[PDB]
RNA sequence: AGCCAGGAUGUUGGCUUAGAAGCAGCCAUCAUUUAAAGAAAGCGUAAUAGCUCACUGGUCGAGUCGGCCUGCGCGGAAGA
RNA sequence: CGAUGUCGGCUCAUCACAUCCUGGGGCUGAAGUAGGUCCCAAGGGUAUGGCUGUUCGCCAUUUAAAGUGGUACGCGAGCUG
């Protein structure tokens, strides 16, 4: 996971969601570009 | 493609149903790419490259293109039948073509209209012009 | 060729332009010619998707002020400072 | 860095920063970075832009610098009382107003020069915004 | 190599106080260099600032003399050289006053 | 929305009973019964379930598409159900079924015993495979990720449990 | 079911080195196709590679059937070089001739899909346009 | 948007490399069968081999897409 | 400024969490072992000596760890000096 203030699509498997009031990167491909807001 | 294309297609189909008068039918559900190369090849070799397979059956692209003339083949737009237009020669022999590439390794998903041309049945009609 | 619906300002200076601005309008006037200048207030999205055209500052305009069509070209506009909006323009007669 | 080869003054007074900026079109290139927000540009601030967005563009095309930093700042050393006269100057800035085009380009397209405007912009303390050249 | 600078700063109380407001506040400048071993600590001065800026340039005179005392060694090593020569066994042999062969 | 509007088929022998929110669908496999959410409007016509929003209800359509999709998987659930199949992969790794209590050997030093739920019901057609049948979709993915989550396929040699549909990325320990 | 064209010049009876395992991949042998090929390659001229097909049967029974020599070697002999061009557009390597490039297409006709060798030919023009070779 | 297919011919482009075959790098970055296919976007190898992608056609059958200006919110946000 | 006694030590603490250990977890250029980094987490725990008035630091040897800070840089109507 990374926790950052500026969460990005890093490819073309990134998505946007928002679980729990929070902005998440889920990435399928790449567990590298997990991401959470934070 | 806009609609500026769609009506050069359109166009180019009217043309070419007009100028050839027989023509054969396809329905690629297990069409190969193999087969589809051999329908070419067989064309290209027995003339130019006017004969394609082209694919525009719709139910408002073939059947809007058909009332020019030919307007039996509206009724065909339904389940994705397919056009290969023969220009020149009385009667070409490419029909019985499509017979041997669905009895070669193909679902069976054409089903052979023929379209009845001379006004016949569906049923394959192996006299032509010898 | 573009068509602008324009109105005859009641009212004119500083505050009754912010007024304009603030009311999705903005001030304009029509000078040149022996005729003395028209003072029009304009609808600010209808002039901005006109303008947005290449050809809205080159070929000849016609405003249409109390069922009047006036001929006339975009002589030159005053834009917001650092917003994509339009604070004035001038029309001088064609 | 860009800094006045002279002055004719060597400290200026800190004075103040209202009003709307003047070079407001562009006017040399194709494409622009305008500043929305107001504040002061270092030296350091404007050579790291323009170092970014010379770097996107690949060295091409061409790029101006519409601000030039000319207010020197003073700044007294570490652990001095207030008076004892005015600090030296530390480094220049340019005063930023609301709709100052602060950079230009061109020939480039526009995608390139917004790519390249967007990562000058992430080095720059005021809100800035893209904008193209108008006709008239 | 020119090991990078990568100073690291500990500022911490000084050594021989001599008052209350010295023995309370913290003005000495510790120094380090990392990759480096250099460690300093620079307390000459009233106030923090100063000695931080004297503990800059005493990190950059300590790598300095590192650096001469290294060159002065290679310069030990060469003259070293001009006293371990076997005047034997040679690797290659020119004759004549024109080195004729190799 | 635009699962919404598809209406659920209910095949023959698919006994519905709507009341309130509260909807029990039964069939050949088993019984399922479900609450609904408030905003959801459910009716049954004459073959068919249909989902909409009730008047007054911000989320309405997104809660009938989340009735609709739910109160279809009743329906295939009552009437064929649904299978998950997990594969053991690596040496020593195995599954055994006692009624309802799945035995695992999955690498640890004490046996791993997985109780079921009512509906769910487990075999292994070998000892590496474990599949699982059940009416509820949710109950029995939930259980398939419980075993999958006994020992986590790992990304060296994709050992552990793991769905069979489950692709297991594979990462190189770069020397 | 692996048809793969991966052989050499058919200089060199078994191939071992540029291709190696791949030729080897299935229970498949080194020498049936060495053998094959070398009983093809009796009734042409030696040292030219020879494209095959190759569908690895389960009964250990391959059927092959070989394709014309590449374009590549021939518009190579055509040139009369072994070097085609490196940073081609700056400096100009050799010049080639159309009518002659309607000769190599006419002649390997038969097994490109190709009706009218008009095409092929400005096919092969491109070919020769890349390969550093301005006609 | 999902779902079915193709995604090819020259060509395995030539070098320098140890070998380079789309994917080590340099450059050319073209032409053909053309519904369509990049001398190759990614994944894959020792090099291949091999899997997606671009695009394209098929089924379905009403909206869909991302830019702009804006109101109000969200994260960024740790202290005795 | 008609007095709010300073450093360090001792004794006794208490809180914060930006966590040193122990606990949970994500990613890893994480095979394992051992790491790196980030997230959660303050329940408990969290050296003795040599030198120096020292805090610190260096060193010796430990420890799961030898946390970082606030508390009038906590604590002299509690001690030392
Ligand atoms: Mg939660
Ligand atoms: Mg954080
Ligand atoms: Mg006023
Ligand atoms: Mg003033
Ligand atoms: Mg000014
Ligand atoms: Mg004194
Ligand atoms: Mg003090
Ligand atoms: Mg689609
Ligand atoms: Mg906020
Ligand atoms: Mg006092
Ligand atoms: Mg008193
Ligand atoms: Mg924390
Ligand atoms: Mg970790
Ligand atoms: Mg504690
Ligand atoms: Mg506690
Ligand atoms: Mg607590
Ligand atoms: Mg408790
Ligand atoms: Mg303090
Ligand atoms: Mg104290
Ligand atoms: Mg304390
Ligand atoms: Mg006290
Ligand atoms: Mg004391
Ligand atoms: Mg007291
Ligand atoms: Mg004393
Ligand atoms: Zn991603």
């Amino acid at each position: 996971m990374k926790v950052r203030a500026s969460v990005k699509k890093l490819c073309r498997n990134c998505k946007i969601v928002k679980r729990d009031g929070v902005i998440r990167v889920i990435c399928s491909a790449e567990p590298k570009h997990k991401q959470r807001q934070g | 493609a806009l609609n500026l294309q769609d009506k050069q297609a359109i166009v180019a189909e009217v043309s070419e149903v007009a100028k050839g008068a027989l023509s054969a039918v396809v329905a690629d559900s297990r069409g190969v790419t193999v087969d589809k190369m051999t329908e070419l090849r067989k064309a290209g070799r027995e003339a130019g490259v006017y004969m394609r397979v082209v694919r525009n059956t719709l139910l408002r692209r073939a059947v809007e293109g058909t009332p020019f003339e030919c307007l039996k083949d509206a009724f065909v737009g339904p389940t994705l039948i397919a056009y290969s237009m023969e220009h020149p020669g009385a009667a070409a022999r490419l029909f019985k073509e499509f017979a041997k590439a669905n009895a070669k390794f193909e679902v069976k998903a054409a089903a052979f209209e023929g379209e009845l041309i001379p006004a016949s049945q569906i049923d394959r009609l192996a006299t032509l012009p010898t | 060729m573009f068509t602008i619906n324009a109105e005859v300002r009641k009212e004119q200076g500083k505050g009754a332009s912010r007024r304009l601005r603030a009311a999705n309008k903005f001030p304009a006037i029509i000078y040149g010619g022996k005729e003395a200048p028209l003072a029009i207030e304009l609808d600010h999205d209808k002039v901005m998707n006109m303008q947005a055209k290449a050809e809205f500052y080159s070929e000849v305009l016609t405003i249409v002020v109390d069922g009047k069509e006036i001929k006339v070209k975009a002589q030159d506009v005053q834009r917001h400072p650092y917003k994509p909006k339009l604070q004035h323009i001038d029309f001088v007669r064609a | 860095m860009l800094q006045p080869k002279r002055t004719k003054f060597r400290k200026m007074h800190k004075g103040r920063n209202r009003g709307l900026a003047q070079g407001t079109d562009v006017s040399f290139g194709s494409f622009g970075l305008k500043a929305v927000g107001r504040g002061r540009l270092t030296a350091r601030q404007i050579e790291a832009a323009r170092r970014a967005m010379t770097r996107a563009v690949k060295r091409q095309g061409k790029i101006w610098i519409r601000v030039f930093p000319d207010k020197p700042i003073t700044e007294k050393p570490l652990a001095v009382r207030m008076g004892k006269g005015k600090g030296n100057v530390e480094y220049w800035v340019a005063l930023i107003q609301p709709g100052k085009v602060l950079y230009e380009m061109d020939g480039v397209p526009e995608e390139l020069a917004r790519e390249a405007f967007k990562l000058a912009a992430a080095k720059l303390p005021i809100k800035t915004t893209f904008v193209t050249k108008t006709v008239m | 190599q020119e090991q990078s600078d990568a100073i690291r700063y500990e500022t911490l109380r000084s050594s021989g106080p001599g008052g209350q407001h010295v023995n309370k506040t913290d003005s000495a400048v510790r120094a380090t260099h990392l990759a480096s071993g250099i460690s300093v600590k620079v307390q000459s001065e009233r106030s923090q600032h100063a000695n931080k800026r004297l503990a800059r340039l005493l990190i950059a005179w300590k790598l300095e003399q590192q650096q001469q005392e290294n060159s002065a060694a290679l310069k030990s090593q060469r003259r070293m050289f001009h006293h371990q020569i076997e005047r034997g066994n040679p690797r290659r042999t020119f004759t004549g006053m024109a080195f004729i062969e190799g | 929305s635009r699962v919404a509007k598809a209406p659920v088929v209910v095949p023959a022998g698919v006994d519905v009973k709507i009341n309130g929110q509260v909807i029990t669908i039964k069939g050949k496999n088993g019984e399922l019964t479900r609450t609904l959410n408030d905003a959801v409007e459910v009716k049954h016509a004459d073959n068919t379930l249909t989902f909409g929003p009730r008047d007054g209800y911000a989320d309405g359509w997104a809660q009938a598409g989340t009735a609709r999709a739910l109160l279809n998987s009743m329906v295939i659930g009552v009437t064929e159900g649904f299978t998950k199949k997990l594969q053991l992969v690596g040496v020593g790794y195995r599954a055994a079924v006692k009624g309802n209590v799945i035995n695992l050997s999955l690498g640890f030093s004490h046996p791993v015993d997985h109780q079921l739920p009512a509906g769910i019901t487990a075999e292994c057609p070998t000892q590496t495979e474990i599949v699982l049948k059940g009416a509820d979709k949710q109950v029995i993915g939930q259980v398939a990720a419980d075993l999958r989550a006994y020992r986590r396929p790992e990304p060296y040699k994709g050992k552990g449990v793991r769905y069979a549909d489950e692709v297991v990325r594979t990462k190189e320990a770069k020397k | 079911q692996a048809y793969v064209k991966l052989q050499v010049a058919a200089g060199m009876a078994n191939p071992s080195p540029p291709v190696g395992p791949a030729l080897g991949q299935q229970g498949v042998n080194i020498m049936e196709f060495c053998k094959a090929f070398n009983a093809k390659t009796d009734s042409i001229e030696k040292g030219l590679p020879i494209p095959v097909v190759i569908t690895v049967y389960a009964d250990r029974s391959f059927t092959f059937v070989t394709k014309t020599p590449p374009a590549a070697v021939l518009l190579k002999k055509a040139a009369g070089i072994k070097s085609g061009s490196g940073k081609p557009n700056k400096d100009k390597v050799g010049k080639i001739s159309r009518a002659q490039l309607q000769e190599i297409a006419q002649t390997k006709a038969a097994d490109m899909t190709g009706a009218d060798i008009e095409a092929m030919t400005r096919s092969i023009e491109g070919t020769a346009r890349s390969m550093g070779l301005v006609v």
